[PDB]
RNA sequence: GCUAAACCUAGCCCCAAACCCCACCUUACUACCAGACAACCUUAGCCAAACCAUUUACAUAAAGUAUAGGCGAUAGAAAUUGAUGGCGCAAUAGAUAUAGUACCGCAAGGGAAAGAUGAAAAACCAAGCAUAAUAUAGCAAGGACUA
RNA sequence: GCUACCUAAGAACAGCUAAAAGAGCACACCCGUCUAUGUAGCAAAAUAGUGGGAAGAUUUAUAGGUAGAGGCGACAAACCUA
RNA sequence: CCUCCGCAUAAGCCUGCGUCAGAUACUGACAAUUAACAGCCCAAUAUCUACAAUCAACCAACAAGUCAUUAUUACCCUCACUGUCAACCCAACACAGGCAUGCUCAUAAGGAAAGGUUAAAAAAAGUAAAAGGAACUCGGCAAAUCUUACCCC
């Protein structure tokens, strides 16, 4: 593991702050967020 | 099915849990119709002295000197048991002073060791 | 004696002597009623019942009219935290009848603290009336 | 029906991957080796 | 174990000044510290006794554990614990003297003091529950302090109430004292 | 008798019962043959009582009354064995120049390990002897492989022993 | 939850160590020395990769020609096995041909 | 525990954020 | 003991050691510096003085030394306080606990001058080895029964019966007991 | 606010240097009886040749040269020349390893998981839920809107 | 250590009809015809009923043997640790 | 109320419902299975050993069968060792399965189908059924009775 990313937190959430506001799972699991994010972008 | 128990005499059928002991030394041997024959040289013989008299208790006060440890030697013995008569009769055949060449034709052989603790 | 080579006997060889005995037996309490005359041993699994009568005759001047052994096996069910089984020892247990009617009976063996005990007297132990509020302020 | 393959013997046990048998072949012998150069704590059975 | 507990005090007093011949007591301690003043005591007890008792209103563990001993810091603390206590010290009625001295070794001196003082002590919600903040009240009390004999110190490590104590200040919320918890093969007698 | 297994009447419930110190070799040392062989049964006996004393108090679930006078009685008959041993050794030494009681050999065995063989007593002469010529003390070549990879093993586990502690000591003089 | 709710120990880094503060020294050694010894004998480590570098192939193989024969067993048949496997790689795969 | 520094001071950063936000001071 | 055994104020065989490192635990090691043997210079019962901490100045006794992690615990000093035999009901007694101290915070005493001082083991010829202080010399001393019926006299323990012969004990003590055996061992084979 | 979260060192990787009491082959761990019985003997195949069948690798420079080769895939010299740690891992990583243990298999054999207080114990964050079920309509959002 | 076959030396087979029987009915025992249930089951092939044999080419306990380019096979390309 | 059973030996397993104390048929400690039963045998060298068993008597056999010593030389003078527990083994399980033998042939021994309630559907097992009696169905499968005759192989 010489290099690992240590980011992860912070790119999940660049994407769930945009999801608080949905319904279900959507706001919560980013697999589904993103996918969620980006339609409504 | 149990490899990593120790195999012991509890284990097996009839024959394996008949043959295998426990370490005790043998005493005799079996002659026809399984009769056990019981050799009475064979049976060690506790060579237990007379404890009347004796001043040693098993524990040792406190209040004794306490004195350098000086593990007996081969030199030692010899110096202590055989160099006086030796130098007494240089002043004035090995056997004489002790030295036994074979220790064939002794009860205690000291080796090959013939002879318990 | 153990954990030694016995000198190998052929016919008419000299008799086996051991001097310095290296068996050490346990006099135990018989963990069910036994008879008045008989004594229980717990012996080095080495140890045959003849030579614990010659052991007890000459060591201890006991007069011994019989003697049985049995292996009694340690169990191995016990495991660490590592899952491995503990195994505890296998040991020997000898029943020895005393000769000429002697009998034998387990002996019934077993027949700051200060501070401590001094404030717990104190204790003083709070009121039900004081409901609560500490007793140490004199108003 | 099937699952109980494994009838248990001593005699079997022993006489088939004893140490003896291991020990009698070259194979065997070299099953041993294996066994303890891997660090088995039962080279045999 | 090698090693035994370093006791720093005494489980009780010595011997209890019964409220309504001690000068060996006092010369084994002039022989222990050689500075020490009877008649100057009384000044320097008291200042330890205001001092723990505002060690306790500010909750100052550090401190009372050197201004009292080990046997009091808990008869101090224990109840308090989870509660705040306004104590204060307004004046003192009658000089303190000393009254009564006794003695690896320790020596311990009776202090009567009857001082006032007030008190009010409050809940975890900050609720009054005994006392009042402002109202002075005359407290008659006999300290016992306790000294070690290298670097001890002289610091509170009893009160003797006398059995003829004036009933303490009576509690604001009234109690309930349950009966015997009978069971059901059990009768009330 | 057999009261001997037991401790005096008046010591039984004792919480403790003082005991003198254990033999040392020194000491074990200045005495005869006989008085050290009188010396072993009556530290025998000794051993025998604590024993007894030790199973009964685990039979009770009580703590054994000083228990260290156990440990003092194996320690004097260890000191007297030792004693006793380096006199036959020196002994034996003298009168053949043998420094092992036991007879035995430097063999390899079956899987190409030295193994130092303590012979055992025969009627028969070794040739002779089915089982021991059943025995083999001999490896084939097959075993020089093994033989390598269990030498391989050893020197891996050396050198990771040796760089661990070499790191270790760096961790240390790095923080002090 | 991969995230380190502390702040690390701080790293103290000692810029002027002696490792450090002499690092490059006779790296000229060459040149500024009438070249009796090539900067590249400077280089402390692997003995069949002094002074030489290329890809995982050739340094298996180079280390396989050079210390091949003080190998231990296990680490000769896995360096032949990656051997083996490199050249597979490298002469059968890969977008270009 | 990964090696790294810069990720853990934005993680106390953001904490430090939510705890004013959940407490915030007078 | 368990590798990376926690060495602790309790003995390394106690209930309350037991409890505290049970055989699972695999607690980081705690980094000691190799203070060697002949190097240790604080032992039980030297006068003190600590350097860090609650009683800086003050000077004790060391009453323990855990060697194991470079711990001297000075009586009475360095205390925190506990309660001892704190039930359901009773909330127990206080009592103070001494903390352990590192020799790096403690420094031995003068005998005379009661001032903390360095200290080295200087060779003496009467003294083979002794503590010496280094900022005013002097040398720091180091610090410190009825038989039973079971107990041999000193003089019999000391008694010399020992006369070296060319006898085993097992021939010695035929003779001394007269057993006499006329039968010869018969010669085996060994391999 | 619960599950839980985190943590730093146990160790490991790559190099350099340097060569490394008794019992037990009988049913191993079994004190104690006539043996005779003794080891050596080409790797193959996968795979590549887009099949497959001959064939297909197992210091530097000369040189990928001379040569070999269903002369094709590929193989491939010699003469000659001269030759002191870590831009490593840090508990799903690094050894499989806390251990070749537990466990699994008759056996050969396969093969794990994990721990985190302190100087002294003789002192706020994943998912999932709960706080707090639900209101007509619908890829659950966007434009919005006072809502 | 299952299973196919074999080797050594063992064991079991009530009762009735018949009569020295690879005979009949029928237990134990072996097998597994048909139905139902089960189908992550009690069971990685079972249960209940029903049924074939049950003094023989029978069943079966113990130990041994044949090993994969092979073994074994009353050939079902059967069985050889699901 | 059930009883397939059950009790022993063998094989297998290895302390796996004995006591105490803690927990919450578990954990720790303590105890235990005692040889007469069984296993563990035999000094050589030669030399003997045609005539089953079946109640062994008639008989009948075929597949032709478990059951024996002498001669000389040696040799007695001295009862060890090991198994002995259990609710148990092989099936990942407290698995409706597998599991040899001797007695018990229904038991003297061993056990409990119902956690409580209700009494819906569907489903499983069973019992009874007016008149009819295969009209069902691929087929009398199943169930009930005890039931003839003819073909193919
Ligand atoms: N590259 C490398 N250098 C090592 C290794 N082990 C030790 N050294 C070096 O060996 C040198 C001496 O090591 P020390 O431990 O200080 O001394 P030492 O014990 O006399 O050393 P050795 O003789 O190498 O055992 C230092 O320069 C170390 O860095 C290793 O594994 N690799
Ligand atoms: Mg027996
Ligand atoms: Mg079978
Ligand atoms: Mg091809
Ligand atoms: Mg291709
Ligand atoms: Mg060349
Ligand atoms: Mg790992
Ligand atoms: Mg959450
Ligand atoms: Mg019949
Ligand atoms: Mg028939
Ligand atoms: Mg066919
Ligand atoms: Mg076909
Ligand atoms: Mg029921
Ligand atoms: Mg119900
Ligand atoms: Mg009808
Ligand atoms: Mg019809
Ligand atoms: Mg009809
Ligand atoms: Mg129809
Ligand atoms: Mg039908």
């Amino acid at each position: 593991l010489r290099n690992r990313v240590t980011d992860r937190y912070f790119r999940i959430q660049e994407v769930l702050k945009h999801a608080r506001h949905f319904r279900g799972r959507k706001n919560r699991c980013y697999r589904l967020a993103v996918r969620t994010v980006i339609r409504a972008f | 099915a149990d490899r990593m128990s120790k195999w012991t005499s509890k284990r097996g059928p009839r024959s394996f849990r008949g043959r295998k002991g426990r370490g005790a030394k043998g005493i005799g041997f079996l002659t026809s119709g399984w009769r056990f024959v019981q050799i009475k040289e064979m049976v060690p013989e506790f060579v237990v002295p007379d404890l009347t008299g004796f001043k040693l208790k098993p524990y040792v006060s406190y209040l004794a000197p306490e004195s350098e440890e000086t593990p007996l030697t081969a030199a030692q013995l010899f110096s202590e048991a055989v160099a006086p008569a030796i130098e007494k009769d240089f002043k004035d055949n090995l056997e004489k002073y002790g030295f036994e060449p074979t220790q064939e034709g002794k009860l205690f052989q000291l080796y090959p060791r013939n002879f318990l603790r | 004696a153990r954990n030694v080579v016995y000198p190998l006997y052929r016919l008419g060889g000299p008799q086996l002597r051991v001097f310095r005995t290296n068996f050490f037996i346990q006099l135990v309490r018989p963990g069910v009623a036994q008879p008045e005359d008989t004594v229980q041993f717990r012996i080095p699994m080495e140890m045959t019942r003849v030579d614990l009568r010659n052991y007890l005759e000459g060591i201890y001047n006991v007069p011994v009219a019989a003697v049985r052994t049995r292996v009694q096996h340690g169990s191995n069910k016990r495991r660490d935290h590592r899952n491995v089984r503990i195994k505890k020892p296998d040991y020997k247990v000898a029943y020895v009848q005393l000769a000429h009617g002697q009998t034998f009976t387990f002996p019934d063996l077993f027949p700051l603290y200060s501070m401590l005990e001094e404030e717990r007297q104190q204790r003083q132990s709070s009121d039900p009336r004081r409901g609560g509020v500490p007793s140490w302020f004199g108003l | 029906a099937r699952g109980n393959e494994y009838q248990p013997s001593n005699i079997k046990r022993k006489n088939k991957h004893g140490w003896v048998r291991r020990l009698s072949t070259p194979a065997g012998v070299q099953v041993i080796l294996r066994r303890m150069l891997k660090g088995r704590k039962s080279l045999s059975h | 174990s090698d090693r035994s507990i370093h006791l720093a005090c005494t489980a009780g007093i010595f011997d209890a000044y019964v409220p309504p011949a001690s000068q060996v007591s006092i010369r084994r301690i002039k022989d222990y510290d050689a500075n020490f003043k009877i008649k100057d005591f009384p000044e320097k007890a008291k200042d330890i006794f205001i001092e723990a008792h505002l060690c306790l209103n500010n909750s100052d563990h550090d401190r009372l554990h050197t201004l009292v001993t080990e046997h009091c810091f808990p008869d101090m603390t224990w109840d308090i614990k989870y509660k705040t206590v306004r104590w204060s010290f307004v004046e003192s009625l009658e000089p303190s003297h000393v009254v009564q001295v006794r003695c690896n070794v320790y020596g311990q001196i009776t202090v009567r003091m009857h001082t006032r003082q007030t008190l009010a002590i409050y809940d975890r919600f900050g609720r009054l529950m005994y006392g009042q903040e402002d109202v002075p009240k005359d407290v008659l009390e006999y300290v016992v302090f306790e000294k070690q004999l290298p670097y001890g110190s002289w610091r509170m490590h009893t009160k003797i109430v006398p059995p003829w104590a004036p009933p303490k200040q009576p509690i604001l919320k009234t109690v309930m004292i349950p009966g015997p918890q009978l069971k059901p093969e059990e009768e009330y007698e | 008798g057999l009261e001997e297994f037991f401790d005096d009447p008046k010591n039984w419930g004792q919480e403790k019962v003082k005991s003198g110190a254990a033999w040392t070799c020194q000491q074990l040392r200045n005495k005869s043959n006989e008085d050290l062989h009188k010396l072993w049964y009556v530290l025998l006996k000794e051993r025998n009582m604590l024993l007894t004393l030790e199973q009964e108090a685990k039979r009770q679930r009580l703590p054994m009354p000083s228990p260290e006078r156990l440990d003092k009685v194996v320690d004097s008959m260890d000191a007297l064995d030792k004693v006793v041993q380096e006199r036959e050794d020196a002994l034996r030494l003298l009168q053949t120049g043998q420094e092992r009681a036991r007879p035995g050999a430097w063999r390899r065995d079956i899987f190409g390990r030295i193994i130092w063989h303590k012979f055992k007593q025969w009627v028969i002469p070794w040739h002779l002897n089915k089982r021991y010529n059943r025995k083999r003390f001999f490896a084939l070549p097959y075993v020089d492989h093994f033989l390598r990879l269990e030498r391989e093993k050893r020197a891996r586990i050396k050198a990771r022993k040796e760089n661990l502690e070499r790191k270790k000591a760096k961790i240390l003089l790095k923080k002090f | 939850i991969g995230i380190r709710l502390t702040l690390p120990p701080p790293k103290v880094v000692d810029r002027w160590n002696e490792k450090r503060a002499m690092f490059g020294v006779y790296d000229n050694i060459g040149i500024l020395g009438n070249f009796e010894k090539h900067p590249k004998e400077l280089i402390r480590g692997p003995i069949w990769l002094r002074g030489w570098k290329g890809n995982e192939l050739q340094r298996c193989i180079r280390k396989r020609k050079m210390v091949g024969s003080r190998m231990f067993a296990d680490d000769l048949h896995n360096l032949n096995k990656r051997i083996r496997y490199l050249y597979k790689h490298f002469n059968r795969h890969g977008k270009f041909r | 525990v990964k090696k790294g520094f810069r990720a853990a001071f934005r993680f106390q950063k953001e904490l430090e954020r939510q705890r004013l936000l959940r407490c915030p001071p007078p | 003991l368990p590798p990376h055994y926690r060495y602790g104020m309790s003995p390394p065989g106690s209930v309350a050691d037991k409890r505290k490192n049970p055989p699972w635990i695999r607690r980081r090691p705690v980094v000691v510096e190799p203070i060697s043997d002949e190097d240790w210079y604080l032992f039980c019962g030297d006068t003190v003085e600590i350097l860090e901490g609650k009683d800086a100045g003050k000077q004790g006794k060391v009453v323990q030394v855990i060697r194991q992690r470079n711990w001297v615990v000075v009586g009475g000093l360095n205390t925190h306080y506990r309660y001892i035999g704190k039930t359901m009901d009773y909330r127990g007694t206080m009592i103070p606990s001494e903390a352990p101290l590192l020799h790096r915070q403690v420094k031995l005493v003068d005998p005379m001058d009661r001032k903390p001082t360095e200290i080295e083991w200087r060779f003496t010829e009467a003294g083979e080895r002794v503590r010496v202080s280094t900022r005013s010399g002097r040398i720091i001393p180091k610090p410190e029964w009825i038989d039973g019926p079971k107990d041999t006299s000193v003089e019999d323990a000391l008694e010399r019966t020992y006369v070296p012969c060319l006898k085993t004990l097992q021939e010695e003590v035929m003779e001394a007991m007269g057993i006499k055996e006329t039968r010869k061992y018969k010669k085996v084979y060994w391999y």
